[PDB]
RNA sequence: AACUAAUCCUAGCCCUAGCCCUACAAAUAUAAUUAUACUAUUAUAUAAAUCAAAACAUUUAUAAAAGUAUUGGAGA
C-alpha cells in the first residue's frame, strides 16, 4: 500500500499480491517418486535446444520453400519487444 | 561380524549315570537318526569330521585353553574359544592369579550330540581331574587347593563358522548335567546383609 | 484444509513413514509447464505439513519421524525451480539475448574496484533523481595507493600460501 | 579434523575431534581418483595386518584415511554393551587397513597381481592386471539403505510409476508463465507505466 | 514470496499476481491460552497478515474471521566457544481467529553365584 | 625441562649427488682458458653475485639494483632502515 | 653419478630485438 | 610412586630465489548496506620537522675514473 497525506495508510489492490493456486484435483504428480522409478540424468535447456525443437522445423522448411525474409522473422516467434506481454523476459516484470 | 550365535540350538540332555558308563556310544548310533543329518551338514564343509575323532581335537582345544588363563594368553585362549566364552572365562579373574593344571582323563572324550547362516555346535563329553588354586593381589589364597585333584564331568559345546572359509572349532559353551556334584565353596565367609527399611518403616 | 497441515492419522506414533524418492530435474523437464506449477504447490504442501509437525516434534521435545521426507521434497522443490529458470531464462536469451534477467553494468567504486551494479527502476530517470546522483560511482584520486597495495597483498597472499604448504611438507617429509 | 573409522559428524566423531582439538594432523599420501582401484565389495588379498594373506571383500572405504575395510577380517574383539549393572557381550569389530596394506585379486588365479587403469569397449573404466592381463569386473554391492528399488512399493503422496514416467512436456514459444495463464485463462490488459531502469 | 524482487506499482499497472508462492508456514500448538478457534502460526517475518489471509483462504480455502500477529525478538545472548554471539533468528507468531463458526483443536500428534565370588561361572572345576 | 622422548633416529648420507658433485667446475677460469670466471658461477642475489660488502653496503647495493622493482612498503622501509645506518657508523 | 656437462658461453653474435621493452637501450645503440 | 606441576611437534613464520599484475537471493554511499523521487555531486602545493653539526643559524647521504676535485658555520 501507499501511505498518503495525514498520515493515513492507503492500500493498493494493485500492488496486494493475489495467490494463483492451481487445481490439484486428477494431478498425478506427488512430492515423492518411486525408487522404482529411475533417476533421470539432468539435461537443462538452453536457447539452442529451445530453438531448434521449435523453431529450426519452421525455418528449414520455409527455407527450402524460399518463403524467408526478415519481415516474417516474428512469425517463427521473434518478439521485437516484451511490451504487451504480462511476463516480459527482460527487463523482468513479472515476480516468481 | 559374528563368528558365533549365543546359545544351543537343541539342549542335549544328559542321563543321570552316564559317569558309571561301547555302551553310549551305541546310544549314539540308535540315535544318528536325530544327528546324523546334522552331521552330515559339518561333513559337507569339511568332510572329515567325525564323531569318533573330534573329542581328540576337542579336547587339546579345551586344555589349552584352560592353560592359558595361568599365563593370561588373552590372544591364544581367544583364538581357542568363541566371542562368547572369553569373556567369561578371564572376566572374575582379574587381578588373580591361578595355578591350574590337568590330570589324566578319567573316562576318554566322546561326541555327543550336534547341531547346526549356517553355526554347527557339537557337544563333547569330558570327566577330568584337575587342580585349581587361586591367590589375592595380595598372593593370599582364597579358592581351590593347589595339589588336590578334582574329578569333574562336564559337556563342552565347540562351535564353528560353517559358511566361513577361514571357520575353525573353537569352545562356545559348556552344558552342566543336573546330576554332577556342587563346585567347592569359597575359603572365605561371606555376610548376607539384612533388609533396608525407611526411617519410618519397622522391621519385619 | 487443516487435515493438509498434518500428517496422516494412522501415521501418527508410526517410527517412520514409507516415502519414495525425491523428483528428478529430468523428470521434471518431461513434464509440462503447467504440469510444473501445479507440482510446485504439491510439493510446498508436503514441505508445509514435514515443517508444522516438525515444529510441533521441537515443541514436545521429540524426534520428527521420517525427516528424510522433508529433504526430498525440498529437493523435489528445488530441482522443480531450476528447470522452470531454465526454459525462461532461454527464451529472454533469444528474445533479447540478455544472459541476466535484471539490467546491470559494471560500475567503479569510489574504492577503484570494478563491481557489477544490477540496475534499479526509478519512476524518474537518473538525471532527475539527485539521491541517484549523489550515489558515488567514481574513484577518489588516493585510490592509487590502495591500487598498489592491493595487488602487493595479492602477491603477499600467495606468498603466505607458499609459508603454508612447505610447513604441510615438512611433515609428508617426516612422515614419508 | 583427523578422520577416524566413525562416520564424519557422528556422535564418535564429536568425541574424536572436539573443537578444541589443535593435535598434530595425520599425514596421508593423496591418492588421485584414477589411481585409487579400490571399492566395496572388490575381493582382495591383505598384504599385511592381523589377517594378511587372507582374501576378503571390501565394505567400507575411508579414502580419506586410506583406509579399507574388510569383514571378518582384520577384527579385533571388543566389549558392546558395556554398563554398570554388565559387564558387556565380546564383539568382532573390524579394523581398518591402508590401501597399501590390501591388493585386488584376479579372478581365475587369486593371487595379488598388480592391476592399472585401462578402459573396455563400453567405456567403463576396469582394472587390468599387469602381469596376465585380464579384466576385473566391477563388483556389485547391495544398496546401502536396504530398498531394493524394483521391491519397493509406493506409499502415501509417493507417485505411482507410470505417472513419473509420463511425459507432458511441448515444446512451444511461451514460458510456463504464459503457459499457465492459458490453460487459467489470465488475462491482463493493464499496463505499468514507464521505468528508467538505473 | 520471500528474497526475491516484486515489481514496482505505477497508476494503471497491472494487478500483482504470485504464481509461486516461497512462503512456507507452520501451525503451532498455542504457547499461551487462546481460544480454540484462534490458531497459532510461525510465518515468514516478510509476510504480512493480509497475506496470511489470502494464503489461507486460497491455498488452503480455510475461512478466516480475525487476525492479531506479533514479532519475536531472537535473543542474542547465547555466545559461542570463541565468545561470539549467536542471534536466534526472529520468527512472527500469527493469532488466526476462524470464520463461518469454525473451531480448531490441536491434534494429538505423537501420542557368577553369590554364594562364590570372584571365580567365573565358566569354570567347572 | 628436557624431552622424555626419543629424537626419531637419522641416518645421512654424504655419497649423494649433491655432496658427491659439490664443488665440480670449480677450476673453470684455470681448467676452461678463462673463458668463464669462476665468479661467474656464483648463484645468489643479484645484487651481491660476485660482490662483497658490509651491510650498509650490502643494502645500498640492493636498492640500486631493484630499487625500480622494489615495493613502495619495502622501498619506504628501507630507505628508514638506511638512516639509522647511516647516522650510526658515519658518526659513531 | 655422471658429472653434468660442463657449463659453456654461448659463442657467434647476438641480435638483440629492438622491440622489446626489457632490452636495454645501451644495447640497442649504433655503439653497439 | 604425589601433590601442585612437568613432558612433546607442528600451529606457523623469516630471507633470498623465482615470478609482476590483468582473482546465492536480497541490500547498499540516502542515516552505506533502508526494494521507487527528498539533498545534487568532489582529493591535493617543495613534505617538513625531528635528527647531525655533541647547543644553534647556512648547511645535514637517503663498473672504473673516485672518495680524486671542488663545495661547505672549509664543519657535521
Amino acid at each position: 500500500g501507499i501511505y498518503t497525506s495525514d498520515r493515513k495508510f492507503v492500500q493498493i489492490k494493485e500492488m496486494v499480491p493475489e495467490f494463483v493456486v492451481p487445481d490439484l484435483t486428477g494431478f498425478k504428480l506427488k512430492p515423492y517418486v518411486n525408487y522404482r522409478a529411475p533417476a533421470g540424468i539432468d539435461t537443462p535447456l538452453t536457447a539452442k535446444a529451445l530453438f531448434q525443437e521449435t523453431v529450426a522445423p519452421a525455418i528449414e522448411k520455409d527455407f527450402k520453400e524460399g518463403t524467408f525474409d526478415a519481415n516474417n522473422l516474428e512469425k517463427y516467434g521473434f518478439e521485437p519487444t516484451q511490451e504487451g506481454k504480462l511476463f516480459q523476459l527482460y527487463p523482468k516484470n513479472f515476480p516468481r | 561380524h559374528l563368528a558365533c550365535t549365543a546359545g544351543i540350538f537343541d539342549p542335549y540332555v544328559p542321563p543321570e549315570g552316564d559317569a558309571r558308563m561301547l555302551t553310549q556310544r551305541t546310544e549314539r548310533l540308535r540315535k544318528n537318526a536325530a544327528s546324523q543329518l546334522a552331521i552330515r551338514k559339518i561333513r559337507e564343509f569339511d568332510a572329515n569330521f567325525k564323531t569318533k575323532d573330534f573329542p581328540e581335537k576337542a579336547k587339546d582345544i579345551f586344555i589349552e585353553a584352560h592353560l592359558c588363563l595361568n599365563n593370561s594368553d588373552h590372544d591364544r585362549l581367544h583364538t581357542l574359544v568363541t566371542e562368547h566364552c572369553f569373556p567369561d572365562m578371564v572376566w572374575d579373574l582379574k587381578y588373580k592369579t591361578v595355578r591350574w593344571g590337568f590330570v589324566e582323563s578319567l573316562e576318554p572324550a566322546q561326541v555327543v550330540h550336534v547341531r547346526c547362516n549356517m553355526y554347527g555346535q557339537v557337544t563333547v563329553r569330558l570327566h577330568t581331574r584337575q587342580t585349581l588354586a587361586i591367590y589375592d593381589r595380595f598372593g593370599r589364597l582364597m579358592y581351590g587347593q593347589e595339589d588336590v585333584p578334582k574329578d569333574v564331568l562336564e559337556y563342552v559345546v565347540f562351535e564353528r563358522h560353517l559358511m566361513n572359509p577361514y571357520g575353525s572349532w573353537r569352545m562356545h559353551a559348556k552344558i552342566v548335567p543336573a546330576w554332577a556334584p556342587p563346585k567347592q565353596p569359597i575359603l572365605k565367609t561371606l555376610m548376607i546383609p539384612g533388609p533396608q527399611l525407611k526411617p519410618w518403616e519397622e522391621y519385619e | 484444509g487443516l487435515e493438509e497441515f498434518f500428517d496422516d492419522p494412522k501415521n501418527w506414533g508410526e517410527e517412520k513413514v514409507k516415502s519414495g524418492a525425491s523428483w528428478t530435474c529430468q523428470q521434471l523437464r518431461n513434464k509440462s509447464n503447467e504440469d510444473l506449477h501445479k507440482l510446485w504447490y504439491v510439493l510446498l504442501k508436503e514441505r508445509n505439513m514435514l515443517l508444522t509437525l516438525e515444529q510441533e516434534a521441537k515443541r514436545q521435545r521429540l524426534p520428527m519421524p521420517s525427516p528424510e521426507r522433508l529433504e526430498k521434497v525440498v529437493d523435489s522443490m528445488d530441482n522443480v525451480d531450476k528447470v522452470v529458470q531454465e526454459r525462461e531464462d532461454a527464451l529472454r536469451l533469444l528474445q533479447t539475448g540478455q544472459e541476466k534477467p535484471r539490467p546491470g553494468a559494471w560500475r567503479r567504486d569510489i574504492f577503484g574496484r570494478i563491481v557489477w551494479h544490477k540496475f534499479k527502476q526509478w519512476p524518474i530517470p537518473w538525471y532527475l533523481n539527485k539521491r541517484y546522483n549523489r550515489r558515488r560511482f567514481f574513484a577518489m584520486p588516493y585510490v592509487d595507493r590502495f591500487i598498489r597495495l592491493r595487488i602487493e597483498k595479492h602477491a603477499r597472499i600467495e606468498a603466505r600460501k607458499r609459508s603454508l604448504q612447505k610447513k604441510k611438507e615438512k611433515i609428508l617429509h617426516a612422515k614419508f | 579434523y583427523r578422520y577416524g573409522m566413525s562416520r564424519p559428524g557422528s556422535i564418535a566423531d564429536k568425541r574424536k575431534n572436539p573443537p578444541w582439538s589443535r593435535r598434530r594432523p595425520v599425514v596421508v599420501e593423496p591418492i588421485s581418483d584414477e589411481d585409487w582401484h579400490l571399492f566395496c565389495g572388490d575381493m582382495v588379498e591383505i598384504l599385511e595386518g592381523k589377517d594378511a594373506g587372507k582374501q576378503g571383500k571390501v565394505v567400507q572405504v575411508v579414502r580419506q584415511r586410506n583406509w579399507v575395510v574388510l569383514e571378518g577380517l582384520n577384527t579385533h574383539y571388543r566389549y558392546i554393551g558395556r554398563t554398570k549393572d554388565h559387564r558387556g557381550t565380546m564383539i568382532a569389530s573390524e579394523a581398518p587397513l591402508l590401501h597399501h596394506q590390501v591388493k585386488l585379486v584376479d579372478p581365475v588365479d587369486r593371487k595379488p597381481t598388480e592391476i592399472q587403469w585401462r578402459f573396455t569397449e563400453a567405456g567403463e573404466r576396469v582394472r587390468v592386471s599387469t602381469r596376465s592381463g585380464r579384466i576385473i569386473p566391477k563388483p556389485e554391492f547391495p544398496r546401502a539403505d536396504g530398498i531394493v528399488p524394483e521391491t519397493w512399493t509406493d506409499g502415501p503422496k509417493d507417485t505411482s510409476v507410470e505417472d513419473a514416467l509420463e511425459r507432458t512436456y511441448v515444446p512451444r514459444l511461451k514460458t510456463l508463465e504464459e503457459d499457465v495463464m492459458e490453460a487459467m485463462g489470465i488475462q491482463e490488459t493493464r499496463r505499468f507505466k514507464k521505468v528508467y531502469w538505473y | 514470496a520471500r528474497n526475491v524482487l516484486y515489481p514496482l506499482y505505477q497508476l494503471g499497472g497491472p494487478q500483482l499476481r504470485v504464481f509461486r508462492t516461497n512462503f512456507f508456514i507452520q501451525l503451532v500448538r498455542p504457547g499461551t491460552a487462546q481460544p480454540e478457534d484462534t490458531v497459532q502460526f510461525r510465518i515468514p517475518m516478510e509476510m504480512t497478515r493480509v497475506d496470511l489471509r489470502n494464503y489461507l483462504e486460497q491455498i488452503y480455502n480455510v475461512p478466516v474471521a480475525a487476525v492479531r500477529t506479533r514479532v519475536q525478538h531472537g535473543s542474542n545472548r547465547r555466545r559461542d566457544h570463541k565468545n561470539v554471539r549467536i542471534k536466534k533468528p526472529d520468527y512472527k507468531v500469527a493469532y488466526v481467529q476462524l470464520a463461518h463458526g469454525q473451531t480448531f483443536t490441536f491434534p494429538d500428534l505423537f501420542p557368577s553365584d553369590l554364594r562364590c565370588p570372584g571365580i567365573p561361572s565358566w569354570f567347572g572345576l | 625441562f628436557v624431552r622424555l622422548t626419543l629424537p626419531p633416529p637419522k641416518v645421512v648420507d654424504r655419497w649423494n649427488e649433491k655432496r658427491a658433485l659439490f664443488g665440480v667446475y670449480d677450476n673453470i677460469g684455470i681448467l676452461g682458458n678463462f673463458e668463464k670466471h669462476p665468479k661467474e658461477l656464483i648463484k645468489g642475489p643479484v645484487w651481491l653475485r660476485g660482490w662483497r660488502g658490509n651491510e650498509l653496503q650490502r643494502c645500498v647495493r640492493k636498492k640500486k639494483f631493484v630499487g625500480n622493482r622494489m615495493f613502495i612498503e619495502d622501498l619506504h622501509n628501507l630507505n628508514k632502515r638506511i638512516s639509522y645506518l647511516y647516522k650510526h657508523f658515519n658518526r659513531h | 653419478y655422471r658429472a653434468p656437462p660442463p657449463p659453456r658461453r654461448r659463442p657467434g653474435p647476438h641480435s638483440p630485438d629492438p622491440e622489446n621493452l626489457l632490452t636495454p637501450r645501451w644495447q640497442l645503440t649504433p655503439r653497439y
